[PDB]
Parts: C-alpha cells; sequence; structure tokens
C-alpha cells in the first residue's frame, strides 16, 4: 500500500502552506508586470513603428545592452516591448533555485526532514514535493504572464511563446537546484553551486549575445531568448530545455537514491583550530559574519554601475524627443543636459540598492539579538554600544564602498566611451558619493527601530519600499509638492555646472546622526529580550 | 517482538566502524538504551527508520524489515528526535496536528489533556518558543497518537523537574495500554525510574544487557 | 559575597510579575538554583548580567551593581547559556577563543586538556556539530577562562553519562581553586552530586533554602 512516493501530496501541502505568502508574491510580482509595466511603457515611450525601429537599431548597435538583455530582431511592439523583460528568465531561475533549496535542503540541515521521514512518507516524497511545487510555480507564472500579454495589442503567438519560454527557464533551473540539493550537507554550499551554475549560464549567454551569438546557444538562458517571441517563434528550442530538465531531474533522483538523509557526497572543508589574531572582539567577529554579503553586494553594484557608464553616451541620440522622456528625465532627474540628467537617475537607483544593502547589514543586528547570540556576546566584557557599533560600522562602510565602487566603475565606463576618462570620472564619482546621506538613512532608521521597538525592526524594509513608491508614484504623477519631501532621494543635489547647494546633504546627515544616536541611547537602556 | 537486532554492522566512511555486532531485543516493555555519543545509538535509531541502510546483520522491526517496508511500518510508530528545528512560521497546534496527518491519526481526548497539563500555548508561532516549550510540541505530538511503538531519543531535554515528573507519569500510563517504549535517555535517573532491562553499548557492540 | 540579592522585583508586561521578593546569597561555593521554567530563574540570571533592569530590591554582583558596572564586572565572570547557539561559518576552535577573549582570557594549558578529554574536534565548522558537540564548545570556552564566578544554566544538555562524569569532575577540580559556581540545573541528580545549599523558588519568591 505504501511506496517510495507516499506522502508526496501531504508534503506538497506542507511546503505550500509554509510559503503561502512568498510564493504568490514572486509569482504575481514576476508575471503581471509584463503587459502592465513593460509593454505599456514602450507604448508610452515609442508610440510609432518609426520610433521602435530606431530603438531596435540602438539596441543592436550597443554591446552593453545587447549583452545585458539580448538582441532585438524586429521593430514590432511585442518584440521591442519584451526585449527588456528578458531578465525575467534570470529572475525566475533565482526564484525557483531558492524555493527548491529551501524546501529540500536547509530542511534536512535543520533536522526537520528526519522528523518528517519518521512519518508515513516515501523516500522520494520530499524531492518530488519540492520539484512539483517549483514546476507548478514556474508554470503558473508563465501562464499568468501569457494571460497578461494576451490583454494587449501585440502578437498573440508571441505572448504564448514568451510565457512558455519563461516557464521552461524556471523548470530547467528547478532541475539544476534539485541536482545541487543532493550535493552537500550545507544549504549554503548547495545554493552557491546552483547560483554559480546560473551565473555561468548568464555569462555564457551575455558573451554570446554581444558577439557572433554562437556561444549563447550553450546556456539554458539563451535557449529561452532564442525562442524569438514576436520575432518569429522557434518552438523547437523549447524541447531543448525540456530534455535538459528531464535529464537533470533523473540525475537528481539517481543522486537521492544513493545517499542518506543526513548528508551527501561532499564533505565540508574543516577550517582552523584557533581564532586567528583578528577574532578577538565584536568588530572582527562581525567582519567574518558580513564579508560574504559585502563581497556579493559590492560585486553586484560594481557590475551594475559598469552597465550605466556604457549606456549614457548613446542615450542622448536615442529617446522619444519631446515625449515623456526628455520631459521626465528633467523633472525627476534635474533639469539641464540629457546625459548629465541621466546619471542622476542611474545613481538614484544605485543609491536605492545600496540603501537595501545597508538595511540588510543593519538588520543583521536584529538577527543576532533574536537568534540568542547577542546575550552571549553581551554576557562577556563587551559594551552595549561597542556591540551595535560593529554592525553599524560595517553597514555604513560597506554601503559607502559599494556606492563609491559603483560610481568609479560607471565613471570609468563613461570616460572610456567618450574619448577621455579624466573629465568624466570625477563627476560620476561625485554623483555616486552624493547619494551617501540618503543610503546612510535606512541604516539610521533601522537602528532607531532596534532600540525603540525591536520587534518592529524589519518594517524598515517597508519604509524603504515606501520611499521608493513615494519616489516613483508621486514624481511620475501630478502628486503635490508638499508630500514629495518625505523621502530623501528627491533632495539629493546634482553635481555638475551649478545648483549644488549641499544644504539637503547636511540636513540628511544630521537626521542620520540624530536617529543613530536615538537608537544607541535607547538600546543602552533597554532589556535585551529573548 | 517489536525489535530484534543481532549482528548489525555498518561502516560509514568505510574508515569509521560505527556498528559491529550489535544486539537488542524488545517485547512490549520499556527498554533503556545506554552509551556515549559516538557509540552508535543514533545510527541504530536511524537504521530502524528507513533513513540509513545496514551493511550486515538482521534487523527486524515489527516483523518486516525497516528498509523496504519503511512506509507500511511507520504508521504504528512514533518518534521523538534528539534535536529538531520546528518550522518557524507554524504555531504549536498547527505543528502538532500536521505531524498527525502524516503519522496517520491523533487522539483529541488525550491531546487536550496533554496540552492542559504540559502547560503549552498552541497559538504562538514556533519561532517564539523557548527551549522548554519546543520539546513539549514533540512530546505532545508523539504521546497523543495511535502508536504501538515509541522511539524516544533524549525525550526530556530542557524540561524542569515538574514537567519531568509529568512526562514520567504519562509514560507510566502509556505502558499499561500495551505500548512498547525505547528511551535512549543520557539521564540515568529517569532511566532507573522508568526502565527495566537496560542495555549498555561501548563502541559498536553491546557490552552489557539485562534487568 | 559574590552574589547577594534580597528583595528583587520585576514585572515584564505588568501582566507578568516574574519576580516578587527573591533572595539568594553565595560565598565561594557551589550553589543549586531550582525551580520550574516560569518561576524566574532565567530572569534572575539575565538581571545578574546587565541585560535586564530590575524594578526594585538590591542586587549586588561582586560588590558592584550589574546595571551600571556591566563591563568592568564581566571579565571575572563566565556564562553558559541555557540554549547554546553559535555561528555556522566558524569552527570550534575559533568560537572557544572568540568567546574566552571577549571575557577574561583563555588558559591554553587547560584548554588543550579540556579539548582532549571532552573529545572535541576543533577543526569543524559549527554548522556540522551535533547537540552533544555544540554544548562542548560552550563548556570548554567557559571552563578554560579566568573566571572567579561561573554562571551555568543547564550546563550538561545533550551530554552522554561519560561526558556528564567528566564535567562533574572538572567542576570538582575548579571548586578548589576558589571559583564560585552557580548551577541552575533542572537535573536533580547532578545537583545532588555537586551542590550543597540549594535554593528552591516557586513563583517569584524563594520557598526553600539551605543545605
Ligand atoms: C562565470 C563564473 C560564474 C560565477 C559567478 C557567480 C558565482 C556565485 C554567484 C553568487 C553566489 C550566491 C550565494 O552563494 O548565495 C548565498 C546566499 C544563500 O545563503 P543564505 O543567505 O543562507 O540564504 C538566505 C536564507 O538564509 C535561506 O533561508 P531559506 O532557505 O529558509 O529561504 C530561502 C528563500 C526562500 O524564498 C522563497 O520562497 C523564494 C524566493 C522568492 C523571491 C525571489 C525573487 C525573484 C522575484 C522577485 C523580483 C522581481 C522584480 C521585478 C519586477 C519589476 C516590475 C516593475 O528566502 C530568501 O532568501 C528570500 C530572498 C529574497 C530575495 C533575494 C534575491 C533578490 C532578487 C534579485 C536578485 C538579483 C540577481 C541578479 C540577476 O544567497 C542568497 O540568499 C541571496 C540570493 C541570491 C541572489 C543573487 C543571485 C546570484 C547569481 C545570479 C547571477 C545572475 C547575473
Ligand atoms: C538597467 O536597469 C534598467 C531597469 C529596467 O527594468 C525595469 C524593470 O526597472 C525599471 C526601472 C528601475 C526604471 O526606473 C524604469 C523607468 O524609470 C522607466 C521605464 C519606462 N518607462 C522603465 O521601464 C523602468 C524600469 C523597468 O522596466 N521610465 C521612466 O518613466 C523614467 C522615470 C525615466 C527613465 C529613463 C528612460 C526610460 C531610459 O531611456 C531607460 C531606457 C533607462 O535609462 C533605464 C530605465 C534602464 O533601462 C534600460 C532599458 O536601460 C533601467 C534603469
Amino acid at each position: 500500500r505504501g511506496s517510495g512516493f507516499t506522502g508526496t501530496l501531504g508534503l506538497l501541502r506542507l511546503y505550500l502552506r509554509r510559503d503561502r505568502v512568498s510564493l504568490p508574491l514572486w509569482v504575481l510580482l514576476l508575471s503581471v508586470p509584463l503587459a502592465t509595466v513593460y509593454i505599456a511603457s514602450v507604448e508610452t515611450v515609442y508610440p510609432d513603428r518609426s520610433a521602435r525601429a530606431a530603438a531596435a537599431a540602438a539596441i543592436m548597435a550597443s554591446p552593453a545592452q545587447r549583452a545585458l538583455y539580448g538582441p532585438v530582431y524586429n521593430d514590432s511592439l511585442g518584440a521591442v516591448g519584451i526585449w527588456k523583460a528578458g531578465m525575467f528568465h534570470t529572475l525566475i531561475a533565482v526564484a525557483v533555485i531558492l524555493t527548491v533549496i529551501r524546501h529540500t535542503r536547509a530542511d534536512e540541515e535543520s533536522g526537520r526532514a528526519e522528523l518528517i521521514d519518521s512519518t508515513v512518507v516515501g523516500r522520494y516524497a520530499n524531492l518530488t514535493g519540492a520539484l512539483l511545487l517549483s514546476f507548478g510555480a514556474s508554470i503558473a507564472t508563465g501562464a499568468i504572464g501569457a494571460l497578461g500579454l494576451l490583454a494587449t495589442d501585440v502578437a498573440p503567438a508571441g505572448s504564448v511563446a514568451f510565457g512558455v519560454a519563461l516557464a521552461a527557464s524556471g523548470m530547467v533551473f528547478t532541475a539544476v537546484a534539485a541536482v545541487a540539493a543532493q550535493l552537500s550537507p550545507s544549504a549554503r554550499f548547495t545554493r552557491a553551486v546552483a547560483f554559480a551554475v546560473l551565473g555561468t549560464a548568464f555569462a555564457l549567454r551575455a558573451i554570446g549575445d554581444a558577439g557572433s551569438g554562437t556561444l549563447s546557444w550553450c546556456s539554458p538562458l539563451g535557449w529561452s531568448l532564442q525562442v524569438r517571441p514576436y520575432a518569429g517563434e522557434r518552438w523547437w528550442v523549447l524541447l531543448l530545455s525540456l530534455a535538459t530538465a528531464a535529464v537533470l531531474t533523473v540525475l537528481a533522483y539517481r543522486l537521492r537514491a544513493g545517499r542518506d538523509v543526513g548528508a551527501g557526497l561532499i564533505a565540508e572543508r574543516p577550517g582552523a583550530g584557533t581564532a586567528g589574531p583578528m577574532l578577538s572582539e565584536p568588530f572582527g567577529l562581525a567582519w567574518r559574519l558580513n564579508r560574504g554579503s559585502l563581497l556579493l553586494w559590492t560585486v553586484g553594484l560594481c557590475l551594475y554601475g559598469l552597465v550605466m557608464g556604457s549606456v549614457v553616451h548613446g542615450i542622448g541620440d536615442q529617446l522619444g524627443d519631446n515625449t515623456a522622456v526628455r520631459d521626465i528625465v528633467t523633472r525627476m532627474g534635474g533639469t539641464g543636459a540629457l546625459e548629465q540628467a541621466f546619471l542622476a537617475l542611474a545613481f538614484t537607483m544605485i543609491g536605492m540598492v545600496a540603501a537595501a544593502f545597508a538595511v540588510s547589514l543593519t538588520l543583521r543586528l536584529h538577527q543576532e539579538e533574536t537568534g540568542l547570540r547577542a546575550e552571549t556576546l553581551l554576557a562577556g566584557a563587551v559594551s552595549r554600544t561597542h556591540w551595535l557599533a560593529s554592525h553599524l560600522a560595517m553597514a555604513l562602510a560597506g554601503s559607502a564602498v559599494a556606492t563609491l565602487i559603483s560610481g568609479v566603475a560607471a565613471g570609468l565606463a563613461y570616460g572610456m566611451t567618450v574619448g577621455d576618462v579624466g573629465g568624466k570620472l570625477p563627476t560620476v564619482v561625485g554623483t555616486a558619493a552624493v547619494q551617501l546621506p540618503a543610503v546612510w538613512l535606512l541604516s539610521a532608521v533601522t537602528v532607531g527601530l532596534f532600540g525603540l521597538a525591536p520587534r518592529f525592526t524589519p518594517v524598515a524594509w517597508g519604509v524603504l519600499v515606501g520611499f521608493i513608491a513615494l519616489y516613483l508614484l508621486g514624481s511620475l504623477a501630478g502628486f503635490p509638492q508638499m508630500l514629495l519631501n518625505l523621502e530623501p532621494f528627491a533632495h539629493i543635489p546634482r553635481v555638475g555646472g551649478g545648483d549644488f547647494t549641499a544644504v539637503p546633504l547636511l540636513w540628511l546627515l544630521a537626521i542620520d546622526a540624530a536617529l543613530i544616536t536615538l537608537g544607541a541611547m535607547a538600546f543602552r537602556r533597554r532589556d535585551v529580550r529573548c | 517482538v517489536p525489535i530484534e537486532i543481532r549482528g548489525l554492522t555498518k561502516h560509514f566512511g568505510s574508515v569509521r566502524a560505527l556498528d559491529g555486532l550489535d544486539l537488542t531485543v524488545r517485547e512490549g516493555e520499556v527498554h533503556g538504551f545506554l552509551g556515549p555519543n559516538g557509540a552508535g545509538k543514533s545510527t541504530t535509531l536511524r537504521i530502524l527508520l528507513g533513513l540509513v541502510k545496514a551493511d550486515g546483520g538482521s534487523v527486524r522491526l515489527l516483523g518486516g524489515d525497516p528498509w523496504t517496508d519503511a512506509v507500511d511500518l511507520h504508521r504504528h510508530i512514533a518518534y521523538v528526535p534528539g534535536d529538531v528545528t520546528l518550522w518557524p512560521s507554524l504555531t504549536g497546534g498547527e505543528t502538532i496536528d500536521l505531524l498527525a496527518r502524516m503519522r496517520g491519526g491523533i487522539d483529541n481526548a488525550r491531546r487536550a489533556e496533554l496540552i492542559e497539563r504540559f502547560g503549552l500555548d498552541p497559538t504562538k508561532k514556533a519561532r517564539t518558543y523557548s527551549k522548554g516549550n519546543r520539546q513539549k510540541v514533540s512530546l505532545i505530538s508523539a504521546l497523543s497518537s495511535h502508536a504501538t511503538l515509541l522511539l524516544l531519543d533524549e525525550p526530556s531535554s530542557g524540561l524542569d523537574p515538574l514537567m519531568e515528573n509529568v512526562f514520567q507519569q504519562c509514560i507510566g500510563e502509556a505502558r499499561q495500554r500495551g505500548v512498547t517504549v525505547l528511551l535512549s535517555s543520557h539521564i540515568l535517573a529517569e532511566t532507573e525510574a522508568l526502565c527495566e532491562k537496560v542495555t549498555i553499548i561501548r563502541a559498536g557492540k553491546t557490552v552489557e544487557s539485562g534487568s
């Protein structure tokens, strides 16, 4: 009566309950902003075939955009409109990798999948449950994307082709995550392997696209882009991602069938037996705790800034002259030129990303406290402000160095583009470093929360989101100019020419210091509760 | 004979003989399973469940073998882990009732009184539970279930002496409904209070056994 | 008198008197601190450290007061958490010296033999450790550390009887170097083996005390 797949549906329902909020979010948040945000935004920007042909030529005459998103094959509304949704393949890959690793590993690692296994469940119920959940999530987001696209005036066949391409891109990396989850007892190591496979697929696709295009055929990302939705659909390449998914699922089951529940197939690197000369205080400990996140975020922001430096010159010649563009880049973005008034939009979103970086590294403080590891630190000869100065120090310094390296990369790319770097690098570095008063806030906000309302510490994320909303929904619309001052990014001045008053910088720095001081003073007189 | 192992052997790295010539026999009683941490008690409990396969010897769980018949035999069995992280987003009652729609069945009449006298609050999320309250969830889920065999593994870890006494009385009540128990304690006071016919293992072998 | 509390009071939500009229006096000995989980032992240990502030009464830790003098007094003190929680990316050796170096220091001669006889492998990341091996890290870090006062809280949780015996012998060795110990056990066998002059608390008060 019982088989090796018993309890598959019960385990699936457990998984579905356990992420009943995150899954609907990243399914809807990755599928509905296809027709309502991308294609609508190209309709607004390029209303005629003549503009779309110029946009396609621009894209095809720039290695950076053709590498970050791929090529454009014709000037149809659908094709040009969906050329930029092409990062949704990487985003669905990230989502499915995270889901599979969360529900297969990190559930054995915590010992939950031996209490489960000790019930009436088969040997392959956990793997099949997580695989089925991720396949269903990919199919659901693809179907919702196709349903949204079919509510627009684009090619009906291309909508279905892109939806199926997104679903297949999700399924292939569901399979690779299932394979990787059998490889190591550590969930972090399996995530690293899966994301390294995803990153090398992305690199292969990017190198191929900005070139002859041959190498792009060797990456699971790229099989999705070469389906050519709205540009002449090649449906036969979808079964090229079906074979890979089937082979990797078979391999995942084969690896599962020959390993014990506790761990599998790769031992972990031992480490050291003494705590060096640097592990002797909270600063050296939080450096060890944070350096991985600093490296990841800094590399990401440097690569992100390196993208804009090459997409500045070559962003004057090609916009909707006298459209919203050239009338948006001025108001949200500062009036003046069109090259200089665009760095203010690239960096006012490399500052938002750095603000998220800061919020993460400052929420590590709340994680340490609620994880029972702060009462272990503060039961030693560690001051209550010496702790919370390490996490603040690395949060602020990491945000600063990440933003400054982003600015240096963008300035180097921009200078290499237009002749000389010596005249453009200082301006770009100034544009990057002027965002610091507004990225150090949301570190002051999180510290103010942690000390006056520790359980309402994560709401800082919402505040950040709120700011972003108040920056977009409010600055792209006729919202009043009295509640648009409630978020700090609008007040960042522009470096170049004039109109650089440096007063809002001082006000933001004072606000940041006051909030940090309130957080520290209210932590020093507060019960460390767990 | 619910459990009958004699001759069990297993090498993990194939440089770490955890098990060589292990023996155990249980008949409807409470049995104490004593030894240090590296002696192979955890390996024996995970071989009794289908989790790990043995290299040699005979293992006989409730008539069938644990490897092939790991789904049909797990319905008459309850298990308390030596350490489990419980899902942080689920409440205590949700966790208790889920581990029951997977062991197969629960007894609501026993569940209500167990929650009443262990003093658990089955509405807080499992992330907020302390060390003592995390063990109560597993104990209530295992002691209120149709299970002719209980595999406990450090059942009372983090429990104050009052809840220790309540747990001992609950085991005493269960023992006269015909339920066979394995304790595997590490605390010899409760083993002496509850169990008769202990068995002590040193490296892979059983160096002592009896009442 | 390392510890002298009499009159301690604290209401947390004001919905939870966790302390009313608590008493405790220690003089250079091993003291047992007994009571249920909700009786306020955790609150008393967390008030002795600067973590929580009291509403009333006198608390006098090593002469000074735990709240203001929480940095100068913490270097003559070692602490073992009821729930030992560590960092997953660090090995055992780097957590037995990160903890000791942010307290009173580490004695390498004692550390080597403690690692030798608890049978720990200090080249292993802390994520891979079991609960028997997770407790050994805290025990080695606390027992090899200048400390004229040890605040243990369920010190032996997850330890087999052999390591229990080794821990008891280590405490016995420490007791005749002039080190004052608080046990706060929940296991009355080890409390009877080690401690004299226990103190039993029921709700916030001490209902019994003495040898």
